[PDB]
């Protein structure tokens, strides 16, 4: 995260973090419940093996209250497109469920329309991660978010040099320095509603971090509610 | 006593005793309202079935019985910020 704040104890509670073979953070995902983790699918290919710390706020300090999960069953999207970033959404399975507590709480799925017309109308949305504090700079040993607002779609497309397809969506400002960065990406984009907040958007992709007329650029959940739920309706194995 | 409206009840300044349905000191203004407007009143989900309102909300809650509200069924209800 670029600018923005570290997050208090109990403040991002869904936020996780996919750590790789060397016990080191390098997507984030968001706790969708007990089983479920909500990632980027190209954070897959980064990674030969990976697993799931949730409950982390410091990197640096073994503080206790962390806790890794197996990966017991990753359910990436089979529409994802690389050369596009499209379908850009994956759901992760865990081996052992998560126990909640402080700090360690599943973010809401809003029903589809519903989120539509009054999440995605709303001003503002929050994203956090453990990403780079500066595009120059170096990965965050503590857990950050950010208020990012909803940029309108074409405002979105002419800002980007690449294609935004209707599975996407901008967040951001135009010059002040604040922005998701490297290492933030898969991590949450949540909106708040009378106080309880929902899974909106999934970090993606972005032409550097807070670039002057760039935006971070963000998974569209809403377009994604039926895929989750089927993926969550497996449950575990036969 | 004529200021009520919509066929609302004056008691003598006065005050307006509303029939079903509508509110504010002149009873002028509608309860029954479509999500587009604060959101039907539901604390989470809304949306229309047949002109009416109806609630719904997220995984671990349950609609109270005034099928507004929404009650957690445990101390980590989704989308809440841990507190403990
Ligand atoms: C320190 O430099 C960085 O952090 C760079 C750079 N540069 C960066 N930041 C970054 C990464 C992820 C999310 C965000 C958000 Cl939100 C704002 N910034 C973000 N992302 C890069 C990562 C390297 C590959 C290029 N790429 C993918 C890409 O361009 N596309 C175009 C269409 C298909 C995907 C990038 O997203
Ligand atoms: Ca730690
Ligand atoms: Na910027």
């Amino acid at each position: 995260i670029v600018g923005g704040q570290e997050c208090k104890d109990g403040e991002c509670p869904w936020q996780a973090l996919l750590i790789n073979e060397e016990n080191e953070g390098f997507c984030g995902g968001t706790i969708l419940s007990e089983f479920y983790i909500l990632t980027a699918a190209h954070c897959l290919y980064q990674a030969k093996r990976f697993k799931v710390r949730v409950g982390d706020r410091n990197t640096e300090q073994e503080e206790g209250g962390e806790a890794v999960h197996e990966v017991e069953v990753v359910i990436k999207h089979n529409r994802f497109t690389k050369e596009t970033y499209d379908f850009d959404i994956a759901v992760l399975r865990l081996k052992t469920p998560i126990t909640f507590r402080m700090n360690v709480a599943p973010a809401c799925l809003p029903e589809r329309d519903w989120a539509e017309s009054t999440l995605m109308t709303q001003k503002t949305g929050i994203v956090s991660g453990f990403g780079r504090t500066h595009e120059k700079g170096r990965q965050s040993t503590r857990l950050k978010m950010l208020e990012v607002p909803y940029v309108d779609r074409n405002s979105c497309k002419l800002s980007s040099s690449f294609i935004i397809t209707q599975n996407m969506f901008c967040a951001g400002y135009d010059t002040k320095q604040e922005d998701a960065c490297q290492g933030d990406s898969g991590g949450p984009h949540v909106t708040r509603f009378k106080d309880t907040y929902f899974v909106t958007g999934i970090v993606s992709w972005g032409e550097g971090c807070a670039r002057k007329g760039k935006y971070g650029i963000y998974t569209k959940v809403t377009a994604f509610l039926k895929w989750i739920d089927r993926s969550m309706k497996t449950r575990g194995l036969p | 006593c004529s200021p009520c409206q919509n066929q609302g009840k004056c008691k003598d300044e006065y005050t307006c005793t509303c029939l079903e349905g509508f509110e504010g000191k002149n009873c002028e203004l509608f309860t029954r309202k479509l999500c587009s407007l604060d959101n039907g009143d539901c604390d989470q989900f809304c949306h229309e079935e047949q002109n009416s309102v109806v609630c719904s909300c997220a995984r671990g809650y349950t609609l109270a019985d005034n099928g507004k509200a929404c009650i957690p069924t445990g101390p980590y209800p989704c989308g809440k910020q841990t507190l403990e």
